[PDB]
């Protein structure tokens, strides 16, 4: 899950409590996350362990 | 904006990306404790 | 990335398609393409039944 | 800071309405009215859903803490499957052929609606009836013989302490308060059910799991058998009544009427009073009000994403742990009625119905249907408007809030029509 306040993942201290992880689902992580790739690597090549 | 394009015969939609600045600052004082700072310019949290 | 997402349906057919919003400060730039509805999964809902 | 527009000074309002779930359309695409998510932004030209991303800024100087006065509204019916209303055990025969009987728990179910004290007693027996009709009568076990059945009435208004038979020659009718008779080897579980409470028989110590009441446990309370009437000319007396029209033997115990004259009918209300307070029943039960409710079970109220921690609950993302912020009494209410129609009302409703259900055995003065009592309570969906006490806030409101309504068990009340908050922040205390 991503942009989802449905479903928004947690990452906090436990002693703070307060989450560190804010989401809208307005930004588009999924998408990023590709563009991100194919501009520091060859996208051409396969790696199993990231499928 | 007015986007004139091609007619097809389907239900279609049109993404958009207004290109910002989607930051965020992480702050970490002591011992598990993390304190993050987000702030997307423009369009802070929507348009109204 | 770095960019805010937006969605707005295109009718079958439809040739014309006007978009109001307003920002009250200075961004970077536009980019955009042309999606199918039936391709494009609607998100924000934990499931979507369509 | 509202991000953009101007900034507003102390005492301000931020309303949280579940009339802005059906605009959120992403997010409550799932859950009805007990756990939705709201947008309190409320600006009013930016479309529906928008301003995710935007937050209700507070200070970093002082901290607020403003009241919390919602408008709560349900519409939960009397009997469900969710408040576990609707089942109740109960050991009643299986067969009897050639003296080779047996008898093993049931779980019997209710149909969701149906209110009134009165009517849910009757559906109580109903269901003792369609397990009979379905098991009973195929097997060996006669309509006389059929264990169980709830009662309200009192079997020793007529009974005269010489002959020690009901002289009237009938039951008196006329409705005390409703209890469990029972057969010999059956009774009624009351572990998984909130029922036990309806009739008005809650146990002295209700801390310790397990609501059973077995025949065995009813000792001193047999029902005293009636009078016979017709054979009454100057001497009988002693003579019990055994059948009646159609035939149907009361299960006495045995021919005397030494010590006997007494039938094998063990009953609740007679156990109670009437037998002995040191060693009976009288000393882990009670005698309560009926209360239609079952109880006054207490909802809880939160609202994670803007109100602190309350003193000792911890961060999570779970519907089942929420930080709650105030309880407040779930929206069900008794409403006291007089219905001097009852009882003659009873020798009516046999005629505007169609079909004897409840009422299938009119001849037994056992088996019959139960007295209606004077003064009907039903349960009344009153929207309540509670005022919940001050409460801390985040160093950053989110733009969409989660308001969830759990219940006493931790879980979502499927039966929520109306949850919208007020809150007015106002500064407390600086750093």
């Amino acid at each position: 899950y991503y942009n989802s306040g449905g479903n928004l993942g947690v990452l906090a201290g436990q002693s703070s409590q307060l989450n560190a992880v804010v989401d809208l689902q307005d930004r588009n992580t999924e998408l990023s996350y590709q563009m991100l790739l194919a501009n520091t690597t060859d996208r051409s090549r396969y790696f199993s362990m990231w499928n | 904006m007015t986007f004139e394009m091609d007619p097809i015969n389907e239900p279609t939609l049109l993404y958009v990306l207004f290109e910002v600045f989607d930051v965020a600052r992480v702050h970490q004082p002591h011992r598990g404790v993390i304190e993050v700072v987000y702030l997307r310019t423009p369009f802070s949290a929507g348009n109204a | 990335l770095s960019a805010a997402n937006m969605l707005y349906p295109i009718p079958p057919n439809a040739t014309q398609l006007p978009i109001p919003s307003r920002n009250w400060a200075a961004f970077r730039g536009w980019s955009l393409t042309r999606l199918k509805q039936r391709e494009t999964p609607a998100l924000g809902s934990p499931f979507d039944p369509y | 800071r509202y991000s953009m527009l101007p900034p507003l000074y102390d005492t301000t309002k931020i309303y949280l309405i579940d009339n802005k779930s059906s605009d959120i359309q992403t997010l409550n695409y799932q859950n009805d009215h007990s756990d939705y998510l709201t947008t309190i932004v409320q600006n009013s030209d930016f479309t529906p859903l928008e301003a995710s991303n935007h937050s209700i800024e507070l200070d970093e100087r002082s901290r607020w803490g403003g009241n919390l006065k919602t408008i709560l509204y349900t519409n939960l019916p009397n009997i469900t499957q969710h408040m576990f209303s609707n089942s109740f055990r109960v050991k009643m025969m299986a067969s009897k052929k050639d003296g080779v009987p047996q008898y093993e728990w049931f779980p019997l179910r209710l149909p969701e609606g149906n209110f009134s004290e009165t009517m849910v007693i009757d559906l109580m027996n109903n269901a003792i009836v369609e397990l009979y009709l379905a098991l009973g009568r195929q097997e060996g076990v006669k309509e006389e013989d059929i264990g169980v059945k709830i009662d309200t009435r009192n079997f020793s208004l007529g009974y005269d302490p010489q002959t020690q038979l009901v002289t009237p020659g009938v039951y008196t009718n006329e409705a005390m308060h409703a209890d469990i008779v029972l057969l010999p080897g059956c009774a009624i579980d009351f572990t998984h059910s909130r029922l036990n409470n309806l009739l008005g028989i809650r146990k002295r110590f209700p801390y310790q799991e397990g609501f059973v009441i077995s025949y065995e446990d009813l000792k001193g309370g047999n029902i005293p058998a009636l009078m016979d009437v017709e054979e009454f000319n100057k001497s009988k007396t002693v003579r019990a009544l055994r059948e009646d029209p159609k035939g149907r033997s009361y299960h006495v115990g045995e021919d005397p009427e030494a010590r006997e004259n007494e039938t094998a009918y063990r009953s609740w209300y007679l156990a109670y009073n009437y037998g002995d307070p040191e060693k009976g029943v009288r000393a882990t039960t009670l005698l309560t009000t009926g209360d239609v409710t079952c109880g006054v079970e207490q909802i809880y109220w939160s609202l994670p994403d803007m109100a602190l921690d309350p003193v000792t609950f911890k961060a999570s993302l779970k519907t089942s742990n929420y930080p709650v912020v105030g309880t407040e009494l779930l929206p069900l209410v008794p409403r006291s009625f007089y219905n001097a129609q009852a009882v003659y009302s009873q020798w009516i409703q046999e005629k505007t119905n169609q079909t004897h259900v409840f009422n299938r055995f009119p001849e037994n003065q056992i088996l019959v249907r139960p007295p209606a009592p004077t003064i009907t309570s039903i349960s009344e969906n009153k929207p309540s408007l509670t005022d919940h006490g001050i409460v801390p806030l985040r160093n950053r409101l989110g733009g969409v809030q989660r308001v969830t309504l759990t219940d006493a068990r931790r879980r979502s009340c499927p039966y929520v029509y109306k949850s919208l908050g007020i809150v007015t922040p106002q500064v407390l205390s600086s750093r």
